[PDB]
């Protein structure tokens, strides 16, 4: 979604419509959409500030355009109102990007037009300043959230070799409270399940014979718990390790269960109370970030225009809506209609007239 | 890259940013004269009306 | 600025490089030597012929030396 923003040197009043209604002479013969560029009149001193301006303007635009474009994809993980197939941007101004931009306004609100362009161009620069920072910081403690929830969900993860015990083993699986028994649990492939439950009764001196019982099952293998004398224990898993049945590093802890899911259901819910007010945040962010963009593109407009025609600063600044294939066409035409201002003054950038692109 | 009638103008905008930067900074000029008006005024006659107080 | 010893190597694109970092805001003094003096750089004798612009803007200036400093021209004139 790409647009061109052009300004002519408005000699003459013709060129209003010669940039939209001009069938004759207009976009692609009138079929690229124009539509009316509304800027401030504002005071300009000498040329030196403009100078100044000009090379502010171009680095705080770059700045902007980064972060815009940033806080957009950062959306876009957070996967609300803007996708990369589809929703590529937010709205802006409380419409769509491409209405924003057609009916496009200078937001006097933020930038009164009473001041000189110095201090409009600081005024937006710190606005975007601080929502770059506002919305850096958010994203970052948002991002972290959204790493502890996802390391919790992988350590409740896996199979019964590797998976957490918290949702599976309960007290009535382990005997409790007694001297001299502990119960292990035990996982055995399933080929080998009847095996396990064949051997385990004689794998270490001391054990509880018919006390193996299964607790979980997976596709690969079953846990099992055994009950056993506490000193035969080292007897018990060395041995079952030698018939190829792993014993897991598993006893009874009620405690850390508990806290194990209560920390994944409260972040859970912190991750989507802070959507919630994550995709409110960011939109606002959004909006107030590419209402200053275009600002920050109209100045530039009016400090090239200023510069390379002079005052009264009266232009012709218009923006189109290229059309599928027609860019040569485009510059075929505006060059021959502006090229006799310049001849060699303005490939890359340099056209005769005022040009910069909206890259959405 | 000009021809003259192009030097002309390029030489009559040169003259517009001339005229513009003399008529800001004279306009500047007189907004501070009369802060400074009304700064002076305020130092001097405080500072005497001050020393005819204490002799009062 | 200065009617300096340039071969008109750059001065084609001199013109343009003002014409791009300002709307040619000032004028620039042309002049052309007959039988040139020898360039101390070159080493020996070639055409000068110089077109070299002046600039009331402060930015604009530091922007034209950088320019000239840049471009193939002779720049140090008082």
């Amino acid at each position: 979604t790409e647009f061109w923003l052009i300004s002519a040197p408005g000699e003459k009043t013709c060129q209003q419509t010669w940039e939209k209604l001009h069938a004759a002479t207009t976009k692609n013969n009138n079929l690229a959409v124009s539509s009316k560029f509304n800027i401030p009149d504002l005071k300009v001193g000498t040329l030196d500030v403009l100078v100044g301006l000009s090379d502010e303007l171009a680095k705080l635009d770059a700045f902007v355009e980064g972060v815009v474009k940033k806080v957009a994809q950062y959306m876009a993980d957070v996967l609300e109102d803007s996708k990369d197939k589809v929703q590529e941007n937010l709205l802006a101004s409380g419409v769509d990007l491409v209405t924003y931009i057609t009916r496009f306004q200078w937001d006097m609100a933020k930038y009164p037009i009473k001041q000189s362009l110095k201090n409009i161009s600081e005024i937006i620069a710190k606005g975007v300043t601080q929502i770059d920072n506002d919305l850096k910081s958010r994203a970052s403690a948002y991002n972290n959230l959204k790493g502890n929830l996802q390391n919790l969900e992988r350590k409740n993860a896996g199979s019964l070799l590797t998976r957490s015990l918290a949702e599976i083993v309960k007290k009535d699986d382990f005997v409790l409270d007694s001297e001299y028994l502990v119960t292990l649990l035990v996982v055995v492939p399933k080929l080998n399940h009847n095996d396990w439950i064949k051997q385990y009764e004689t794998l270490a001196e001391m054990v509880v014979p018919r006390s193996s019982n299964v607790l979980s099952e997976d596709q690969d293998s079953y846990l099992c718990n055994v009950t056993l004398f506490k000193k035969a224990v080292d007897d018990f898993r060395h041995k079952a390790r030698e018939n190829k049945f792993i014993v897991r590093d598993f006893q009874y802890n009620e405690e850390e269960m508990r806290a194990d899911k209560e920390e994944m259901n409260r972040l859970s819910t912190d991750k989507k109370k802070q959507f919630g007010p994550l995709v409110r945040w960011l939109k606002v962010n959004f909006s107030e970030a590419f209402i200053a963009w275009i600002h920050i593109k109209a100045l530039r407009v009016f400090v090239e225009s200023v510069l390379r025609y002079g005052l009264p600063v009266n232009f012709q600044a218009m923006l189109l809506q290229p059309n599928k294939k027609s860019v040569k066409k485009l510059r075929e035409v505006l060059h021959e209609l502006y090229k006799h201002l310049d001849s060699s003054a303005a490939q890359q950038e340099y056209y005769p007239y005022v040009y910069y692109k909206i890259d959405c | 890259a000009l021809s003259d009638a192009d030097v002309q103008k390029q030489i009559k905008h040169m003259m517009a940013f001339i005229e513009q930067e003399a008529n800001e900074k004279a306009e500047e000029i007189d907004a501070k004269a009369e802060e400074e008006f009304n700064i002076e005024k305020g130092r001097l006659v405080q500072t005497q009306r001050l020393k005819i107080m204490e002799y009062y | 600025f200065v009617a300096g010893v340039i071969n008109r190597e750059r001065i084609p694109t001199f013109e343009r490089m003002l014409w791009r970092v300002c709307r040619g805001n000032v004028f620039l003094r042309q002049a052309e030597i007959e039988n040139p003096l020898e360039d101390p750089v070159t080493g020996d004798y070639v055409h000068k012929s110089v077109f070299i612009i002046f600039f009331q803007g402060d930015q604009l200036k530091n922007r034209v030396k950088k320019i000239c400093e840049g471009f193939r021209a002779s720049l140090y004139p008082c």
